[PDB]
RNA sequence: UGGUUCGUGGAGCCAUGGGGGAAUCUGGGCGGACCACCGCCUAAGGCUAAGUACUCCGGGUGACCGAUAGCGCACCAGUAC
RNA sequence: GAGCUAGCCCUGGCCAGGGUGAAGCUGGGGUGAGACCCAGUGGAGGCCCGAACCGGUGGGGGAUGCAAACCCCUCGGAUGA
RNA sequence: GAAUGCCGGCAUGAGUAACGAUAAAGAGGGUGAGAAUCCCUCUCGCCGUAAGCCCAAGGGUUCCUACGCAAUGGUCGUCAGCGUAGGGUUAGGCGGGACCUAAGGUGAAGCCGAAAGGCGUAGCCGAAGGGCAGCCGGUUAAUAUUCCGGCCCUUCCCGCAGGUGCGAUGGGGGGACGCUCUAGGCUAGGGGGACCGGAGCCAUGGACGAGCCCGGCCAGAAGCGCAGGGUGGGAGGUAGGCAAAUCCGCCUCCCAACAAGCUCUGCGUGGUGGGGAAGCCCGGGUGACAACCCCCCGAAGCCAGGGAGCCAAGAAAAGCCUCUAAGCACAACCUGCGGGAACCCGUACCGCAAACCGACACAGGUGGGCGGGUGCAAGAGCACUCAGGCGCGCGGGAGAACCCUCGCCAAGGAACUCUGCAAGUUGGCCCCGUAACUUCGGGAGAAGGGGUGCUCCCUGGGGUGAUGAGCCCCGGGGAGCCGCAGUGAACAGGCUCUGGCGACUGUUUACCAAAAACACAGCUCUCUGCGAACUCGUAAGAGGAGGUAUAGGGAGCGACGCUUGCCCGGUGCCGGAAGGUCAAGGGGAGGGGUGCAAGCCCCGAACCGAAGCCCCGGUGAACGGCGGCCGUAACUAUAACGGUCCUAAGGUAGCGAAAUUCCUUGUCGGGUAAGUUCCGACCUGCACGAAAAGCGUAACGACCGGAGCGCUGUCUCGGCGAGGGACCCGGUGAAAUUGAACUGGCCGUGAAGAUGCGGCCUACCCGUGGCAGGACGAAAAGACCCCGUGGAGCUUUACUGCAGCC
RNA sequence: CGAUGUCGGCUCGUCGCAUCCUGGGGCUGAAGAAGGUCCCAAGGGUUGGGCUGUUCGCCCAUUAAAGCGGCACGCGAGCUG
RNA sequence: CCGAGGGUAGGGCCCGUGACUGGGGCGAAGUCGUAACAAGGUAGCUGUACCGGAAGGUGCGGCUGGAU
RNA sequence: GCGGGGUGGAGCAGCCUGGUAGCUCGUCGGGCUCAUAACCCGAAGGUCGUCGGUUCAAAUCCGGCCCCCGCAACCA
């Protein structure tokens, strides 16, 4: 998941 | 004799306690206790001076008389021997011929009911106090002050024991528990035996909680750490110590020695421990 | 779960109180900046 | 070592943390290492108005603002929150 | 700023019920005396099962939420560091 | 006119999502302008170790009553924790203060620091700990251990009587203590009664009954009784308890001991004072002259400072008692009795929550006590239910897709998939029975089975009582009865075999990782002789430790078993009174400036001159490192063997395609119909290897592999059903997003992926429910990557400083 | 680069034809049967399983056959991870 | 009721076989060294321990079945 | 992609600094021994991987080619 931290796009919750 | 158990739990494998054999007495001497200030390795800033110290059994303080010189002459009775948790000897409690109550630590052999007494003509015999002068020389002694009327310092654990080897001048050669040779002051007192409770280096703590209940917080290795915390810290998996092995504050730890040069006792000790 | 704010009142009192204040430097100059400033109150209120 | 324009510079002067340590005018300091000569001044006690600075306060005046401006506040604002 | 969190200090409090059955002790056997064996008694333990309590393993839901970390099912510890 | 500009206003999305636990509602009657929503009644459902009750904190009038409905309330509202107003909180005994100390804080003395300030003995402060005197009922719309009633008690002042060497911030005793287990006797609480009191009831086939339903107590001073706790008496000596001491301590002597005596609690009784149900009738009245009795169960509470065991060895101070010193013995103190005196603050209400902490009347968080009954082995578990409290502040319909939570399924049974993920299965108790291996404890609930309800008959032991009856608790045997099914509902393990890692129970990235990571007992090295080393601090001062080498610090390794080889050339550390280098300082050959000169001033060689470095040694569980090429055996192949180069020394034991093996799915064997994984082997180990430990290891593991049995909707392969939504109607009514829009398909073109340009094709205008291919859809000025003479953490034999140490 | 979500699987298709099968053919070193090779043909069809994240590949049991490619290595506002 | 035996589950013994692996016996003329028999050129043997391509070596203690 | 190397039969010096190829083993002849090994006395064998260049002169210095080990191949 973008999501954890390796990518970062398209894909994952609110946190920012 | 250390008490074994049989393994019923992991931990009861190995775990050993004293026997309590010698113990006579299981609760202390009202007039003699005083509460123990638990610190928790804090000092007064309230900083952490002494890592991962903390969490041990609650204590009373039993005051240990360490200046027998101040009662010469006197003869005691030895009437118990019980356990004190602020030390790894057993202490005695001795009722003098005054009626005055004093706890010395408990020397190997001491029996209950016997007499003692310090002095500069007492016999030489186990639990008695003479300056260090009069006592014959390899007679084997223990609760030895270091200088005259400050108090007893040396060989005071479980089983110790300093040998005076010789006289020279106003001052006797003691053999330390370490190996050390040292000069000490003749006029110096020390009781005649070592310390009772040998078999005390023979205990297997035997689980980790046995060193919670004695106050000992879990030691974490440098090697376990960040280098922001420690020398040996970091690196990307398991990791050498990479340098020559430190302590968390940055000096060497395999054999650099520490004690100072210009030490104005140097001129008093005769030979650097041994082994 | 358990939040942030803990009301406690003698905990409020003692940690910034008019008499925590007054004890030390950084306090007095706590208490001129907010007479200065005009504050109605110059320390949290507390029941007592 | 600091001060001065002076950052070790030919580095004096003024001050002083450490060491050594006088003299009372035929004594002492200074005039940019030092020396001579020629001058200037009297250290290691103290006080001293005025001319100078500021604007919480009062008043006078604006080729200052005019309610998103002018102070954060023209109004119950260092308030509500 | 340690009213959150982390450690420590002082002082209090809490841990349903059920299971296993160490040492010791007693009796019996054994022996030169012993070690030891058997039974009973006993009730030890970072022992076992399981609420409270403390957790947060797997999955599902939730995802402008009931909630800026929650809900359900399941799961770990539960006299101890 | 643009700054993802700032402030404000108003749009779009849209009558859309949503209206906050799926515990649940229906009718009747009231009130009112208006009622699903307020009041009352009946029926229904939900909690009941709470979703009931009582404290504490926090909150601060939210409490009670009257009058109100603009806003607050996710709808409505006549209602309300909302608006307005009036009312309401009563103490010598409850809590805190006028008492005591704990950590800590502060701090006459004293110490230290440029200033600010930091320490610090006594002392003072500091409590949910110690100490201290109130129990039951009644009363108000709202307070009550506070008011009232009954019955008790405390301290202070004064007085009287009797007694006594009185007297203290001083001495002593006591207060005063852990964990686990636990005896006897009580009480709280509870079950039963064919006994006692009670308005009634007879239904629908039967019952007028030893029937049903309701209740059968609470408090109490002296005395007494039962049960416990605490406590020896006397004398002689005495140098200790920093003065004194008749006290306490120590020695001796006589008497008394599982007693008794004395003293102190608990419980019972106790003069007395209260309470008192169902049902009926309108909170009240009746019942009622209410009765208030017997049996059983029985605490974790009480007697209590009880008993036993264990090691990890379990506050202080005051009250209280005793001793004496000044003093004073007209006093003073003690004891009894009498009169008088007794202050300040809190008290409403919420309190697992709509009133506290979370912006909200928020499915979250919040410490202590009470927490009834029945059945299920027990229990605070589970189901139902009492007292009490609730139906969760939008509703009404409908009966689509799809989603959530749930139930079932023919045949098959892991064929699903990264993976049996998920869900089945198993499931409690009693009995039978249980393997390798093992550290002899374990493995173990191994595995696997059988039993389980009801009725009758016979019978063994316990508790209470009496030894008996009754009640209650553990059982034993025999004969039967019913169903598909007897832990008939609810709560309640699937199992086995075999590897890897870690010994184990523990700990961790609050909020993406719980692990093989950390810790851990244990092992080793090393430092430290005590004003220790080390750590914090400018210091004083602390910690270390009121410890003393069997101790304390640092480091690695990580139960246990068997072990841990070779290299000291480099770095580190240790030892080394020589030699080499070496700064300030000493020394002063010899120069220089200036002056008529005495002199003043400046430079200055040899030489003496620390630590450090050089140098000489030691040292591996210190940092670390542990070869290459060529040849050789009577088949071949391979080399025990040899040659030579190099090194400080050339990897030992053990292990090995491994959590390490690149080539690699190595090769062979096992398991499968089939095996890139797995297990067992082999060894040309790209690139294991011995405390960054090597090889094993029983037990343990929500760790990570592989296999099998059991069973299944995981799947072939889907079907049906339930409820909450989605849908329709009434009420309330968001959101991100948005240059404007009159916003089609193909093939091309275009900054290279076009609704918007070209050519063609297609297309009447506007919606609703649905699906997600496009609008290079939304979100977040890409985390990757580069660039910036941008930043920050970290390292070191980078540079340069500083602390610290020499 | 003020974001054009990145392998594979699943689901859902659709297109190309350089055709794997099925239909029609010519040549054959085509006796028959069965093959070989080339041509026409895209209507429809193109299995289940073991291993591996795999795409691919190998293997088992079958089959008329077990085709190859494109569609942002088709398809994460469709799921998985 | 018992009951051949069938079924489920878990044990014990024997036999055969197994990638690979351990040593053993034997085999006309292989390779390395020379341990023992002479004091076998270090007297030998020995129980144990450790080491080494190999026979062996060395330690500790023992035997004479040891020469002179 | 960068680095080192190629010389009597084997394993290595010489290459840096141009003129001179050396060390151990092996091989050949002769001793000693009954004989073999060990041992002792003599001797032989290399145009320096190859081609091209600089130079008076190349193993040596510089290029190309052949070959042999070694290191590297990272961010996606
Ligand atoms: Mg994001
Ligand atoms: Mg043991
Ligand atoms: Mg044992
Ligand atoms: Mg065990
Ligand atoms: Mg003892
Ligand atoms: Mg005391
Ligand atoms: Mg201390
Ligand atoms: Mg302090
Ligand atoms: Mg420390
Ligand atoms: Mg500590
Ligand atoms: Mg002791
Ligand atoms: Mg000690
Ligand atoms: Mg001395
Ligand atoms: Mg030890
Ligand atoms: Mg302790
Ligand atoms: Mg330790
Ligand atoms: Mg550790
Ligand atoms: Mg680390
Ligand atoms: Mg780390
Ligand atoms: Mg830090
Ligand atoms: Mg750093
Ligand atoms: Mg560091
Ligand atoms: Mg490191
Ligand atoms: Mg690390
Ligand atoms: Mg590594
Ligand atoms: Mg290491
Ligand atoms: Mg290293
Ligand atoms: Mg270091
Ligand atoms: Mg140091
Ligand atoms: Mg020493
Ligand atoms: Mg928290
Ligand atoms: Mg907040
Ligand atoms: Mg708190
Ligand atoms: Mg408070
Ligand atoms: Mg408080
Ligand atoms: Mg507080
Ligand atoms: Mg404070
Ligand atoms: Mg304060
Ligand atoms: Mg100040
Ligand atoms: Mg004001
Ligand atoms: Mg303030
Ligand atoms: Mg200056
Ligand atoms: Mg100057
Ligand atoms: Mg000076
Ligand atoms: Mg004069
Ligand atoms: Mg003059
Ligand atoms: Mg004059
Ligand atoms: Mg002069
Ligand atoms: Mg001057
Ligand atoms: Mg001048
Ligand atoms: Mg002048
Ligand atoms: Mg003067
Ligand atoms: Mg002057
Ligand atoms: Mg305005
Ligand atoms: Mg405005
Ligand atoms: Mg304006
Ligand atoms: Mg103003
Ligand atoms: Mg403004
Ligand atoms: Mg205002
Ligand atoms: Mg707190
Ligand atoms: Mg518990
Ligand atoms: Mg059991
Ligand atoms: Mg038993
Ligand atoms: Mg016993
Ligand atoms: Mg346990
Ligand atoms: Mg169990
Ligand atoms: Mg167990
Ligand atoms: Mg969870
Ligand atoms: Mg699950
Ligand atoms: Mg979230
Ligand atoms: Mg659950
Ligand atoms: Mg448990
Ligand atoms: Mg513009
Ligand atoms: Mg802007
Ligand atoms: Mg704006
Ligand atoms: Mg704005
Ligand atoms: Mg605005
Ligand atoms: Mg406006
Ligand atoms: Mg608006
Ligand atoms: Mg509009
Ligand atoms: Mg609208
Ligand atoms: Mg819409
Ligand atoms: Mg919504
Ligand atoms: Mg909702
Ligand atoms: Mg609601
Ligand atoms: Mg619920
Ligand atoms: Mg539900
Ligand atoms: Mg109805
Ligand atoms: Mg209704
Ligand atoms: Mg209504
Ligand atoms: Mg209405
Ligand atoms: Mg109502
Ligand atoms: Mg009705
Ligand atoms: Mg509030
Ligand atoms: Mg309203
Ligand atoms: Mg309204
Ligand atoms: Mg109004
Ligand atoms: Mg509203
Ligand atoms: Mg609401
Ligand atoms: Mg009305
Ligand atoms: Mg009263
Ligand atoms: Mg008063
Ligand atoms: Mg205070
Ligand atoms: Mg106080
Ligand atoms: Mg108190
Ligand atoms: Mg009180
Ligand atoms: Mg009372
Ligand atoms: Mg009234
Ligand atoms: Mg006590
Ligand atoms: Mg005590
Ligand atoms: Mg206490
Ligand atoms: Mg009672
Ligand atoms: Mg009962
Ligand atoms: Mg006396
Ligand atoms: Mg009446
Ligand atoms: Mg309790
Ligand atoms: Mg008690
Ligand atoms: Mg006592
Ligand atoms: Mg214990
Ligand atoms: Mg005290
Ligand atoms: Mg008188
Ligand atoms: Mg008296
Ligand atoms: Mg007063
Ligand atoms: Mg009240
Ligand atoms: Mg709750
Ligand atoms: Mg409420
Ligand atoms: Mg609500
Ligand atoms: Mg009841
Ligand atoms: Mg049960
Ligand atoms: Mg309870
Ligand atoms: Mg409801
Ligand atoms: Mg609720
Ligand atoms: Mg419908
Ligand atoms: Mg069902
Ligand atoms: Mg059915
Ligand atoms: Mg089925
Ligand atoms: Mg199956
Ligand atoms: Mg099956
Ligand atoms: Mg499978
Ligand atoms: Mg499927
Ligand atoms: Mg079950
Ligand atoms: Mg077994
Ligand atoms: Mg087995
Ligand atoms: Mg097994
Ligand atoms: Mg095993
Ligand atoms: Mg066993
Ligand atoms: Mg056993
Ligand atoms: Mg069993
Ligand atoms: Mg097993
Ligand atoms: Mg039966
Ligand atoms: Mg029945
Ligand atoms: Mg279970
Ligand atoms: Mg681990
Ligand atoms: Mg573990
Ligand atoms: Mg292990
Ligand atoms: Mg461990
Ligand atoms: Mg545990
Ligand atoms: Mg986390
Ligand atoms: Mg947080
Ligand atoms: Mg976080
Ligand atoms: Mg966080
Ligand atoms: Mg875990
Ligand atoms: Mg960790
Ligand atoms: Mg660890
Ligand atoms: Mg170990
Ligand atoms: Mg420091
Ligand atoms: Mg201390
Ligand atoms: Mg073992
Ligand atoms: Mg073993
Ligand atoms: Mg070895
Ligand atoms: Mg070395
Ligand atoms: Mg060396
Ligand atoms: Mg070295
Ligand atoms: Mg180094
Ligand atoms: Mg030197
Ligand atoms: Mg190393
Ligand atoms: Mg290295
Ligand atoms: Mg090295
Ligand atoms: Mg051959
Ligand atoms: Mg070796
Ligand atoms: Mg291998
Ligand atoms: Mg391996
Ligand atoms: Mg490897
Ligand atoms: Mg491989
Ligand atoms: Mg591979
Ligand atoms: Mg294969
Ligand atoms: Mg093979
Ligand atoms: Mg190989
Ligand atoms: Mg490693
Ligand atoms: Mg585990
Ligand atoms: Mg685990
Ligand atoms: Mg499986
Ligand atoms: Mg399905
Ligand atoms: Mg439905
Ligand atoms: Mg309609
Ligand atoms: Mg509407
Ligand atoms: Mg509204
Ligand atoms: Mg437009
Ligand atoms: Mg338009
Ligand atoms: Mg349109
Ligand atoms: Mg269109
Ligand atoms: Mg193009
Ligand atoms: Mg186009
Ligand atoms: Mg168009
Ligand atoms: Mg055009
Ligand atoms: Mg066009
Ligand atoms: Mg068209
Ligand atoms: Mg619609
Ligand atoms: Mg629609
Ligand atoms: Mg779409
Ligand atoms: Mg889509
Ligand atoms: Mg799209
Ligand atoms: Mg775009
Ligand atoms: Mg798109
Ligand atoms: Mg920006
Ligand atoms: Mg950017
Ligand atoms: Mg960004
Ligand atoms: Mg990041
Ligand atoms: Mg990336
Ligand atoms: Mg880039
Ligand atoms: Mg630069
Ligand atoms: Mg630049
Ligand atoms: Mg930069
Ligand atoms: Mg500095
Ligand atoms: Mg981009
Ligand atoms: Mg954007
Ligand atoms: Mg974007
Ligand atoms: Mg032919
Ligand atoms: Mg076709
Ligand atoms: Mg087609
Ligand atoms: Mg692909
Ligand atoms: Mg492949
Ligand atoms: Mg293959
Ligand atoms: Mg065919
Ligand atoms: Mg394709
Ligand atoms: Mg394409
Ligand atoms: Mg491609
Ligand atoms: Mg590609
Ligand atoms: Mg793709
Ligand atoms: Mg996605
Ligand atoms: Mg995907
Ligand atoms: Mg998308
Ligand atoms: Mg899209
Ligand atoms: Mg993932
Ligand atoms: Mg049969
Ligand atoms: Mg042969
Ligand atoms: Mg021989
Ligand atoms: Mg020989
Ligand atoms: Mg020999
Ligand atoms: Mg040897
Ligand atoms: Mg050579
Ligand atoms: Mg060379
Ligand atoms: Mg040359
Ligand atoms: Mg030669
Ligand atoms: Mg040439
Ligand atoms: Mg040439
Ligand atoms: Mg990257
Ligand atoms: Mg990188």
């Amino acid at each position: 998941s973008p999501g954890n931290c390796a990518s970062c796009s398209n894909s994952a919750s609110a946190n920012c | 004799a250390v008490k074994k158990f049989k393994p019923y739990t992991p931990s009861r494998r190995f775990m050993t306690v004293a026997d309590f054999s010698e113990i006579t007495k299981t609760e202390p001497e009202k007039s003699l206790v005083k509460p123990l200030k638990k610190t928790g390795g804090r000092n007064n800033q309230g900083r952490i001076t002494v890592r991962f110290r903390g969490g041990g059994h609650k204590r009373l303080y039993r005051i240990i008389d360490f200046k027998r010189w101040d009662k010469v002459g006197i003869p005691a009775k030895v009437a118990a021997i019980e356990y004190d948790p602020n030390r790894s000897a057993r202490i005695a409690l001795l009722h003098y011929v005054d009626g005055e109550k004093r706890y010395i630590i408990a020397p190997d052999g001491l029996q209950v009911g016997q007499q003692v007494v310090a002095g500069p003509d007492a016999p030489i015999q186990v639990g008695n106090a003479l300056p260090l002068r009069f006592i014959p020389v390899g007679t084997v002694v223990h609760a030895v002050e270091l200088e005259p009327k400050k108090g007893a310092k040396l060989a005071r654990a479980a089983g110790t024991s300093a040998q005076i080897q010789g006289r020279e001048g106003d001052y006797v050669i003691l053999r330390l528990p370490s190996g050390e040779l040292r000069k000490v002051h003749g006029e110096c007192y020390a009781t005649v035996g070592a310390v009772g409770n040998a078999d005390h280096k023979n205990i297997v703590l035997g689980k980790a909680g046995r060193s919670r209940w004695l106050g000992r917080r879990p030691h974490v290795r440098g090697a376990a750490m960040n280098p922001v915390d420690h020398p040996h810290g970091g690196g990307e998996g398991r990791a050498p110590r990479g340098r020559p092995p430190a302590s968390p504050w940055g000096w060497q730890t395999k054999g650099l020695k520490t004690r100072k040069r210009r030490k104005p006792s140097s001129r008093f000790i005769i030979a650097r421990r041994k082994k | 779960m358990k939040r942030t704010w803990q009301p406690n009142r003698r905990k409020r009192a003692k940690t910034h109180g008019f008499r925590a204040r007054m004890r030390t430097p950084g306090g007095r100059k706590v208490l001129k900046r907010r007479r200065q400033k005009g504050r109605w109150r110059l320390t949290p209120a507390v029941r007592k």
